[PDB]
């Protein structure tokens, strides 16, 4: 049929300017991201001072959902540029400057050790019982 | 189109021409030549811009409280080696009266200040002072910027100089000094050694440096604690790997290091430090350094181990992490990188380092030699100097931080003139 | 070096070993006993090697090929296919598993070269073993006519019954981690 | 120079 | 020196401490000027 | 031939390599001398 | 034998009897995930550590030029000439000076001992 | 519905898109006018069982782009906006990456 | 000095073409004051933006994901330290470094490119402290110095060819010690690259001349290679006493 030698050729559009500013959101693929369950999400500039320059907190479904952190990317593409094709209803692909990088990491939803009790913790370092009883006494 | 058996004329053909173009000292020269231009602009631009401002408690109000004077060192510039006599009329000098009358060949340095003063009005002025003189560089005999470079053996002899004289050494005090190649080990090249006494078994090193822009090195170990050692949990545990990190006391866990640098799952840690996760002897090998870090699951949390051994303790929980924060992007590994998000970058040269301990520790990579003069450098007449100006040049701006500030808490006015110290670098 | 070797063992010699006899160092760098026999063991060179056999310290590590610790549920399971017979046969009149049998497997396999060199005996290896660790260790022990040299080593009976402990309820260092302190100690220390 | 029994 | 068939008399160490603390200080004496004449006329030299 | 053996006589004169593997032997003995004098020196004032 | 990986939080996990059924199985101590385990051994510790190196040679060794070659051997797959050989190149592999053979010719990488 | 809200509805579509890497002097060409609202034509060519994309610089930019495809198994990668609005959305899932060469 | 470890003084072989055997000093200093082979030049430095940027014009993903994978990406580009990123191609990308060595764009002659065929690393190194020394350089068996070189450094004056130009034909290379690890060597073009019974066929570079192994004051010595090894140190720091 066609579709062993189909050719497709389209036209390349690159507005001068666009109201929103175009990013890379990347998660690793063995953390298993999936979107169904993303009913609702939080992206929002971190606190951990306690803006433009600080790293990303993305809190997926509020606090009972996965937490991710971003990171913009170090590296600055000096000699080299990333563009998005996105397709659209005239049929012509529209090329979007990358204004940023972010690699996303999930923080697990589960019981965090306090710091104090992590601190006597490592004072005992020949944990000689089960870590895992400790970690349920927790 | 060959030259079999007329070979023993075609060696010497060509190491005549070798040694026509360039001679036997021309390192000395070359490196001299190559500080001069290239080191002294890239510290003069290196150094951080002097910020200054009068102190708020000294005087009363915010009108002009803040009188901000910022100073930049724009560029460098080398006059010919020149003799100022005791009237005071600049004179060339030539080696051989340098000689004879016991003075030092040395050429001025002249460097563009920049000068810009904020009065919190929002009219900052930008005053520029060109070619003020910091100092006196001895020059290198037949270097490019040497008096004699660049004159045939009548000009040579007209100057009462040698012909044949090789050149690259200073005059100082009418005496002939040459800096002598220093031997070192290389740097920003991960080395991992065995020492039998110590208490590790294989400890992996990195004396990173960033180009040498400052900080000669950053050395920092990532090394296997012998399983010699013997206790019930230690035997059950095995080798465990630590990391002696620059400014910190004592050893860190590194599965630690790797939380602190943001990456806290075990998976993450293991995939920057196993490049392979189906060989099974280095997941062994790695797996008891993950049970000493199994107490620190947080990134904050680790700051906060790394802060508490470092070597001035902070009182405030945050001002420790903070300050571990800190300590790790600019100490740590700084080849890799010392702002942002070269974090990424340091775990994954970290887990390079940590890698290579295990492949030796296995024996699936040789020792590193020491005396590999692969894994050696020569410090020559450049980086020797490059390190001289460097500090001497810090220790000049600090002189002028301080009579300006003087000045400035006076408030009556500033003079950069005054304030360098030609001295210092001379 | 260049000294000329007449037997293969090297020996302190020049200004290191007068620094050695002057100081009076209480660490030698080579530390070497010669000794005479006293018998026909000196005429007989096989008398003369089982005398070297019991000279020369031997631990469990030396004679052992390869350890692996296996979660085994039931003695009678067998989850390694080849103890099924040897464990049958010493299952077929069971001892010391009255009180029970611990859960967790050390499947020991030594070299037969290096038995046969060292001469050592799987009965005198488990009898080490045995009595020294006591009656917590539980060794079975193959034949030496089967191709491959098994030591199954098991955890205290009484121990995993808890009967005989009483007290509280609870683990100490696992069994496994147990059981693995278990085979350093005896990979280093067993000195057979 | 000479052999391992000798001299270097 | 207490194993079975093993020569009481002749089995001796090159350890001059061990030979003290067993032996005592006479077999010191002896055993310290044997090891440094091996020492010593191994070369071939000999020193009165 | 490459880990050092030195066929050719004196007089006859070493290959490259036959030479920089002497030059390994030659230092080795030098240093031994150089070594040698301060830890002969230091027992010699210990024992008088 | 290998070091498997929490679905959750991608922790280690370690192993952990199951009192009631007898049977093994793999715990995350950060959550609560559980997994049983299907191969039922744990630690494996080969002593004599007796490891084919040829799963440690790379076909990319057939490229160096400071390796010796000989055209007597050749490969078994492509029945090529050239093999570059070379010993064992690795600390702490007892006493081998066994020769280990690479096929030379793109791709092929066959890598016998003889 | 809040500020910090994100529309994922790009991701419900499951819009896909594709990510290129381009080189420094077409991406410079480009910026010269880029307001034109033309750069050039990307042509894909597939045939049995292989398919080229190639990338022609426009004539009046002047004054042909091999494309070498990438696998994106190893790695999910999403594009997401920051709207002028404050309105975060996402704009579709990555399903192919592509590097752009010189002639 | 004071060191009485015999280790650091010892003639290491890679000291070899860079150091002169001979020439040290004797006495406290025997093996730790060393000096320069004929031939031998030291690395002056240079900026490695242009290597980076070419490297990452070929391939070199950095941030990539995991991709090392067993080293499957064969090689992980080092720089003067600073892993910045890997190749799946490691043999091609070697070639075009070492003809943009020769084309002098990106790669000056001091750059130094070592490639680990196994661990799988190519360093790359620019660090200006590096030792290195000319070789020239063998195409499967044959010398590239040919009749046309040799016959145009003849008439070096008012031809104007000089040592630079036989550098920038591609004839001549600067091999460093780590360089120098990687390296088949020839002694001589006749006795080794031509065929025979095959030591080896696959030599890649050839010394200029064996006798620029010795540095300044062992040059001088006549027959050197006739006279023990420790007379020819004695010579060396002899000449350096000697009037003229
Ligand atoms: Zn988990
Ligand atoms: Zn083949």
């Amino acid at each position: 049929g066609p579709s062993s030698q189909n050719v497709t050729e389209y036209v390349v559009r690159v507005p001068k300017n666009t109201t929103k500013k175009y990013n890379i959101m990347a998660f690793n693929a063995a953390d298993k991201v999936n979107f169904a369950t993303w009913n609702q999400a939080r992206l929002e500039r971190d606190l951990s001072n306690k803006p433009e320059d600080q790293p990303w907190l993305l809190r997926v479904n509020g606090k009972s959902g996965r937490k991710f952190k971003g990171i913009k990317k170090g590296g600055v593409t000096e000699n080299t540029s990333y563009y998005i094709f996105t397709q659209c209803p005239d049929g012509a692909f529209e090329a979007f400057p990358v204004h940023n990088w972010y690699n996303f990491t999930p923080l697990a939803r589960h019981r965090t050790l306090t710091a104090e009790e992590a601190e006597e913790e490592w004072e005992r370092r020949n944990k000689v019982l089960n870590h895992f009883s400790i970690m349920q006494q927790r | 189109e060959i030259t079999p058996d007329l070979w023993q004329e075609a060696c010497w053909i060509v190491i005549s021409s070798y040694f026509d173009e360039k001679g036997l000292v021309r390192q000395q020269l070359d490196s001299f030549d190559e500080f001069i231009q290239m080191s002294v602009q890239r510290i003069v631009e290196d150094a951080p811009p002097i910020d200054l401002q009068a102190e708020a408690q000294h005087a009363s109000g915010e009108v002009e409280e803040p009188p901000r004077y910022l100073l930049k060192f724009e560029q460098i510039y080398l006059s010919k080696p020149t003799h100022w006599e005791r009237d005071g009329a600049p004179s060339p000098m030539m080696p051989n009266e340098a000689r004879l009358r016991n003075l030092t060949y040395s050429a001025p340095l002249y460097v563009d200040i920049t000068k810009t003063v904020i009065k919190e009005g929002e009219e900052q002025l930008q005053t520029q002072h060109q070619k003020t003189f910091i100092g006196k560089i001895p020059i290198m005999l037949r270097s490019t910027y040497c008096l004699l470079n660049g004159l045939t053996d009548r000009d040579l002899c007209e100057l009462n100089e040698c012909p044949l004289d090789p050149g690259g050494y200073f005059i100082i005090n009418g005496s002939e000094k040459v800096l002598i190649a220093q031997e070192k080990m290389a740097t920003n090249t991960v080395y991992v050694f065995a020492k039998k006494d110590s208490k590790y078994a294989y400890t992996g090193e990195c004396r990173s440096c960033l180009e040498n822009s400052s900080r000669p090195t950053s050395t920092i170990w990532v090394s296997m604690l012998a399983r010699g050692g013997q206790g019930a949990k230690k035997s059950a545990i095995g080798q465990r790997i630590v990391a002696t990190l620059p400014y910190i006391k004592q050893e860190v866990p590194i599965i630690i290091v790797f939380r602190a640098l943001g990456f806290v799952s075990d998976r993450d840690i293991l995939e920057h430090i196993i490049y392979d996760f189906e060989d099974p002897e280095m997941m062994e090998m790695v797996k008891p350094s993950l049970d000493e870090a199994f107490v620190i699951q947080e990134q904050n949390v680790a700051l906060n181990f790394i802060g508490s051994r470092g070597a001035k303790p902070g009182v405030t929980k945050e001002k420790r992490i903070k300050y571990a924060k800190e300590v790790l992007q600019k100490e740590m590994l700084p080849h890799v990188g010392v702002s942002d998000f070269c974090e990424t970058k340091k775990a994954y040269f970290l887990g390079y380092m940590v890698h290579r301990l295990l492949l030796a520790a296995l024996g699936r990579r040789e020792l590193d030699d020491r005396d590999h003069y692969g894994n050696k450098r020569l410090d020559l007449a450049g980086p020797l100097l490059a390190f001289l100006f460097r500090g001497m040049f810090k220790n000049l701006l600090k002189e002028v931080r301080i009579y300006a500030q003087k000045f400035i808490d006076r408030g009556k006015d500033f003079n950069l003139e005054l304030a360098i110290k030609t001295r210092i670098i001379s | 070096f260049h000294y000329a070797g007449v037997s293969a063992k090297n020996v302190t010699l020049g200004v290191p070993r007068l620094k050695e006899l002057i100081n009076i160092s209480k660490k030698p760098k080579t530390p070497s006993l010669t000794v005479f026999l006293l018998g026909q063991s000196a005429r007989d060179a096989e008398r003369a090697k089982d005398i070297l056999c019991r000279l020369e310290h031997t631990t469990l590590r030396k004679v052992t090929a390869n350890t692996a610790i296996y979660y085994d549920p039931n003695p009678q399971s067998t989850v390694v296919a080849e103890d099924q017979e040897w464990v049958n046969v010493y299952y077929e009149m069971p001892d010391f598993d009255v009180a029970r049998i611990s859960p967790w497997l050390l499947r020991v396999e030594l070299d037969r070269k290096h038995m046969t060199d060292r001469k050592l005996t799987m009965e005198q290896i488990a009898e080490k073993i045995n009595a020294g660790f006591g009656d917590d260790l539980n060794c079975i022990f193959n034949d030496d006519n089967a191709e491959k040299l098994v030591l199954r080593i098991r955890i205290m009976n009484s121990d995993e019954n808890k009967m005989q402990e009483e007290e509280e309820v609870v683990d100490k260092m696992d069994d496994d981690v147990f059981l693995r302190c278990i085979e350093s100690n005896m990979l280093t220390d067993m000195t057979l | 120079i000479w052999g391992i029994g000798c001299n270097p | 020196l207490s194993e079975k068939d093993v020569d009481p008399v002749r089995t001796t160490s090159n350890d001059i401490v061990e030979i003290f603390t067993v032996l005592g200080i006479e077999a010191v004496r002896k055993a310290l000027e044997r090891e440094l004449y091996h020492v010593i006329s191994f070369d071939g030299s000999y020193v009165n | 031939e490459s880990r050092g053996f030195v066929e050719n006589s004196y007089l006859a004169g070493l290959t490259p390599t036959e030479f920089f593997f002497h030059a390994m032997g030659g230092r080795e003995g030098l240093i031994d001398t150089a070594v040698k004098t301060a830890e002969t020196g230091y027992i010699q004032r210990r024992l008088i | 034998v290998g070091i498997r990986f929490c679905q959750e939080c991608n922790n280690m996990l370690y192993p952990k009897e199951d009192k009631e059924n007898r049977i093994l199985l793999y715990a995350c101590r950060n959550c609560d995930y559980q997994q049983e385990a299907d191969n039922s051994c744990i630690y494996v510790n080969k002593i004599t550590h007796e490891v084919d190196e040829l799963t440690q040679i790379i076909a990319d060794v057939s490229q160096d030029p400071t390796l010796p070659r000989t055209e007597d051997h050749p490969c078994q797959k492509c029945g090529h000439k050239e093999a570059v050989f070379f010993q064992s190149h690795s600390a702490r592999a007892e006493d081998a000076m066994r020769l280990y053979y690479v096929c030379t010719a793109p791709h092929c990488g066959h890598r016998w001992t003889e | 519905a809040e500020r910090g809200e994100l529309d994922l509805t790009g991701a419900k579509q499951n819009t896909g898109v594709w990510l290129v890497k381009v080189p420094k002097y077409l991406s410079q060409q480009w910026a010269k006018a880029s307001g034109r609202g033309e750069v050039g034509k990307l042509r894909i060519a597939k045939t049995q069982g292989r398919t080229e994309v190639s990338f022609t610089l426009n004539e009046d930019l002047a004054n042909e782009h091999p494309f070498v495809l990438q696998s994106v198994g190893g790695q999910t990668l999403t594009v997401f906006t920051e709207s002028s609005s404050d309105k975060l959305s996402l704009e579709g899932i990555v399903v192919q990456r592509a590097e752009c060469r010189p002639a | 000095r004071d060191g009485k470890l015999a280790k650091p003084r010892q003639l290491h072989n890679t000291l070899w073409g860079m150091v002169c055997p001979a020439e040290t000093p004797e006495g406290h200093a025997v093996g730790l004051v060393k000096n320069l082979a004929l031939m031998a030049y030291i690395s002056v430095g240079s900026q490695p933006s242009p290597i980076l940027e070419f490297l990452e014009e070929w391939s070199m993903e950095n941030l990539e994901e995991i991709s090392p994978a067993a080293i499957a990406d064969a090689t992980k580009i080092f720089v003067n330290g600073c892993w910045v990123g890997i190749h799946k191609d490691p043999e091609q990308l070697m070639n075009t470094l070492r003809k943009l060595r020769r084309q002098m764009d990106i790669i000056v002659s001091e750059v130094s490119m070592i490639r680990d065929i196994r661990e799988r690393e190519i360093r790359i190194y620019t660090d200006a402290g590096r030792i290195c020394r000319p070789l020239l350089i063998v195409e499967k068996q044959k010398l590239l110095l040919k009749k046309r070189h040799i016959d145009q450094l003849k008439e070096r004056e008012y031809n104007n060819y000089s040592w630079q130009d036989l550098v920038a034909s591609g004839v001549v290379e600067y091999i460093d010690t780590l360089e120098e690890e990687t390296v088949m060597l020839a002694m001589t073009p006749d006795d080794l690259q031509e065929k025979e019974v095959a030591y080896c066929s696959t030599y890649t570079h050839c010394e200029i001349h064996p006798s620029m192994i010795l540095g300044v004051c062992a040059s001088i010595i006549p027959f050197p290679d006739h006279n023990q090894s420790p007379r020819n140190t004695y010579q060396s720091a002899m000449g350096k006493q000697a009037m003229g």
